[PDB]
RNA sequence: CGCCUCCUAAAAGGUAACGGAGGCGCCCAAAGGUCCCCUCAGGCGGGACGGAAAUCCGCCGGAGAGCGCAAGGGUAGAAGGGGGCCUGACUGCGAGGCCUGCAAGCCGAGCAGGGGCGAAAGCCGGGCCUAGUGAACCGGUGGUCCCGUGUGGAAGGGCCA
């Protein structure tokens, strides 16, 4: 008396908003304070000279510097801002 | 079969090549053109062999009951969480080092395999130890 | 009292060079002397809190300077694997001389003293030649009388020695404070 | 309503500053500090329900 | 049927699916400041009330114990474990950037008043961080002391909190 399918909605209600962060400011490019560079939800980044780590593990330009990519090899990743020009 | 005390529900699907080769006793069954193979079928061979071999002196192993295959529903219409666990087996694809001993000493072992796999499920080949292997 | 003080002073001062070169021939070093001594006892869970905790007091006290308050069962021994922080650290880490009139008073003046108190203990320290042996019953009246029926008993102390390897350490407190039988 | 209720700071009749706060542990106990725009900084006090 | 975390986004970033998984719609009055100290679990060997596992001694160790809460990132060159003193979990504010079409949400040197931790080289405009969140109307209260429908006041009302 009525063979038509059957209920079946087990459920995987999963979700994660999109995001940002990362290696976000190109070699050498003109990098001014206020200008953010590389955000890290960790510590792949050590705020070297003029590199200001914001109250969030966010690499922000502390000075008018040329984009200073300072991978200090093994010490870890070290970010730096070079004395303008 | 055996893929006991797993950890997750299911895998996914692909295939192409891997890392099976060696030897391990000199009574070898190597796949060639497969993919996953029923843990069962597997046991099948296991049997086949075991029995043939005057029914005693142990064979060895090879692959494992590896993944969880799901036909999900039972035959419904499709949209389940794709849930349902059901058939568990091997994932061997490029002629793989399938290793089986016993002490047959011969084309007797041969037969054993012959059927085991002839059976099992694919284009495959068999042999012994052909170019040793040096580790650290 | 200060009597046995001068005592340990000498026991060791002389015994030291004594065996020191008797076998050493290194340079009269801590080959093999003894330094500082911590003492530990029957953990707070042995508690009643106010009562036997204060008794732990009396005792730790007249014994070597330090005497228990009221807190001995937190994060509780509870049921088997049932325990949290560890607010029951009741011990004396006193460091030197006091310690020596102690090697004295203690080992050499209270050693055998109560119920079959013999001492026929194998490899006393042995865990690197530094201590081992704590006794499982107070020096009864190392002072005080009935100031608690069960009062205390789980007693065990430890010395920080340099008596390096055993045989050596053995020479050390063996003749210095008595090596309990085989 | 939970052990989390909102209060705010006011200062010796010469201002009031805000901020929420709680209820739990030491409950009422509510002096605190803060600084109003009164004078240049100044105690303040806090309390105020 | 809103948000955080991991996979699939396939290597920039970034994307469905009735695709996998799994948490939050709390608080923490001091896990909020800073100054001074300390420094894991676990392995082994030796030990009172032990007695697989406390407490203490003796070694050993890319730190896998740890950080309210889930994941992930980080990370004891401690954000982690302990002591002292204290409120900036400040108002005025910010240049200049993250992402975003909307509004959002988010990062912040430095100038001012004003303090607090050291003697100070300086840190502090809440926490170790990524979730604890809600326009607009409407109306309340603590202001303020701007407006008042001739003028004085006032019902009432504009901006602040």
């Amino acid at each position: 008396m009525a063979h038509k399918k059957g209920l079946g909605s087990t459920r995987n209600g999963r979700d994660s908003q999109a995001k940002r962060l990362g290696v976000k400011r190109y070699e050498g490019q003109v990098v001014r304070a206020g200008n953010i560079l590389v955000r890290q939800r960790g510590t792949r980044f050590k705020p070297g000279k003029n590199v200001g780590m914001g109250r969030d593990f966010t690499l922000f330009a502390l000075v008018d510097g040329v984009v200073e990519f300072q991978d200090r090899g093994r010490l870890g990743r070290y970010v730096h801002v070079r004395p303008l020009a | 079969r055996m893929k006991y005390r797993k950890q997750q529900r299911g895998r996914l699907k692909g295939a192409t090549k891997g890392g099976d080769y060696v030897a391990f006793g000199d009574y070898g069954l190597v796949a060639l053109e497969p993919a996953w193979i029923t843990a069962q079928q597997i046991e099948a061979a296991r049997v086949a062999m075991v029995r043939h071999f005057r029914r005693g002196g142990k064979i060895f192993i090879r692959i494992f009951p590896d993944k969880p295959y799901t036909k999900k529903p039972l035959e419904v219409r499709m949209g389940k969480g794709k849930g349902n666990v059901e058939g568990y087996v091997a994932v061997v694809k490029p002629g793989r080092v399938m290793f089986e001993v016993a002490g047959v000493t011969e084309e007797q072992a041969m037969e054993a395999l012959r059927i085991a796999g002839h059976k099992l499920p694919i284009k495959t080949k068999i042999v012994r130890r052909d170019a040793y292997d040096e580790a650290q | 009292m200060p009597l046995d003080v001068a005592l340990k002073r000498k026991y060791y001062e002389e015994v030291r060079p004594e065996l020191i070169r008797r076998f050493g021939y290194q340079n009269v070093w801590e080959v093999p002397r003894l330094e500082k001594v911590v003492i530990n006892q029957g953990l707070g869970e042995a508690k009643e809190d106010a009562r036997i905790l204060e008794k732990a007091a009396q005792e730790l006290a007249l014994i070597t300077g330090q005497k228990p308050a009221v807190t001995r069962a937190k994060k509780s021994i509870s049921n088997f694997k049932l325990r949290k922080g560890m607010p029951i650290g009741l011990r004396v880490t006193l460091r030197r001389d006091r310690m020596w009139i102690f090697l004295e008073k203690l080992l050499n003046v209270a050693l055998p003293r109560i119920r079959d108190f013999r001492g026929l203990n194998p490899n006393s320290f042995d865990g690197r030649g530094n201590y081992n042996l704590g006794l499982r019953e107070q020096l009864i009246f190392p002072e005080i009388t009935y100031d608690m029926v069960d009062a205390l008993r789980g007693m065990d102390i430890a010395v920080v020695t340099t008596a390096e390897t055993d045989e050596e350490a053995r020479a050390l407190l063996e003749l210095l404070g008595f090596p309990f039988r085989k | 309503r939970i052990k989390l209720l909102l209060e705010c700071t006011e200062c010796k009749r010469r201002n009031y500053a805000t901020e929420k706060n709680k209820r739990n542990t030491p409950n009422k106990l509510e002096l605190r500090k803060y600084c109003p725009w009164c004078r240049k900084h100044t105690v303040h006090r806090e309390v105020k329900i």
